[PDB]
């Protein structure tokens, strides 16, 4: 029995567990388009992640036998 | 010199005439890879019970919470590549003719 | 950035090294060692809407004085000529990853290669060895991120 734990699963039953069925229909889609934009945001982000590492490795390269 | 600087410069330009295009070839492996990261991670909606319909619309709702904290997290990690290449980059940085022609022929 | 300029003096057309030396021929109208000193550069220079210094004009006598004599010649003027008619750095950067294949940070030798096989030119054993001394300029046998920038000055 948290506070913070109860009052977060409450999210879902105060914007879901209350209304129509023809709205959950169109409601349940946005649901998902919003993860679908999430889960493209965190593919690129993990892409740039990957570039950094080789873009800092070079700089470590670098700082090394420029002096 | 071996070679006239004349071929040499037409070979220096092919390297980055390819290089260019292993780079757009490389997006777009990139693009495909994406494609097939979110038809595994992000299966599209097909339907339902109007009971257990919503229990899925709930499941979603818990999704979204924590597909943005993945999202957050591995976002704070490009975040402080970022401090720390600018950061790098700082460090290493310390270490007429036609107007002529005319008015003279 | 200096072997571009000499490319380019390679490809000028007989027609243009024809103005080029009708046009040094006058430019060196009373001058002793027939060739473009400071008097020389001075006329022509105050005179095409300029005025630059005494010192200053020297500076682009040995911008390109490949002699030592303080003088422009001809062939030193063609270099003078076509200096005055590339490639981001930002850009560069991101093909230097794609030369250095195993992603250590160089470029050895075999990436080299590869590339200039890759080019569908046919590649020389003088020209890959022309070009590896040319880019590594220490000897290391690999072009590092530094090198690779001045590797690639100006290349269209
Ligand atoms: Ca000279
Ligand atoms: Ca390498
Ligand atoms: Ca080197």
């Amino acid at each position: 029995r948290e506070k913070k734990k109860i009052l977060a699963e409450r999210r879902k039953v105060l914007a879901i567990d209350h209304l129509n069925e023809d709205q959950l229909r169109e409601k349940a889609k946005e649901l998902w388009q919003s993860i679908y934009n999430l889960e493209a945001e965190k593919f690129d982000l993990q892409e740039k992640f990957k570039q950094q590492k080789y873009e800092i490795n070079v700089l470590r390269n670098r700082i090394n036998d420029n002096q | 010199s071996k070679i006239s600087a004349s071929r040499k410069l037409q070979l220096k330009t092919l390297l980055l005439q390819i290089a260019k295009q292993e780079l757009e070839r490389e997006a777009e492996e990139r693009r495909g890879e994406k494609g097939r990261a979110l038809s595994t991670r992000a299966q599209p909606l097909e339907l339902l019970g109007f009971a257990e319909l919503q229990d899925l619309a709930r499941q979603l709702h818990a999704r979204v919470d924590k597909v943005d904290e993945e999202r957050y997290d591995i976002e704070a990690k490009v975040t402080k590549n970022i401090t720390e290449i600018a950061d790098l980059t700082q460090k290493i940085f310390d270490l007429s003719a036609d107007a002529m022609m005319q008015a003279l022929l | 950035m200096d072997d571009i300029y000499k490319a380019a003096v390679e490809q000028l057309t007989e027609e243009q090294k024809n103005e080029f030396k009708a046009a040094f021929d006058i430019f060196v109208l009373g001058a002793e060692d027939g060739s473009i000193s400071t008097k020389e550069l001075g006329k022509v220079m105050r005179m095409l809407g300029q005025n630059p210094t005494p010192e200053e004009l020297q500076e682009m006598i040995d911008e390109v004085d490949e002699d030592g004599s303080g003088t422009v010649d001809f062939d030193e003027f063609l270099v003078m000529m076509v200096r005055s008619m590339g490639k981001s750095e930002e850009e560069l950067s991101d093909l230097f990853r794609m030369f250095d294949k195993n992603a250590d940070g160089y470029i050895d030798l075999e990436e080299l290669k590869i590339m200039l096989q890759a080019t569908g030119e046919t590649i020389t054993e003088d020209d890959i060895e022309e070009l590896m001394k040319d880019g590594d300029k220490n000897n290391d046998g690999r072009i590092d991120y530094d090198e690779f920038l001045e590797f690639m000055k100006g290349v269209e």
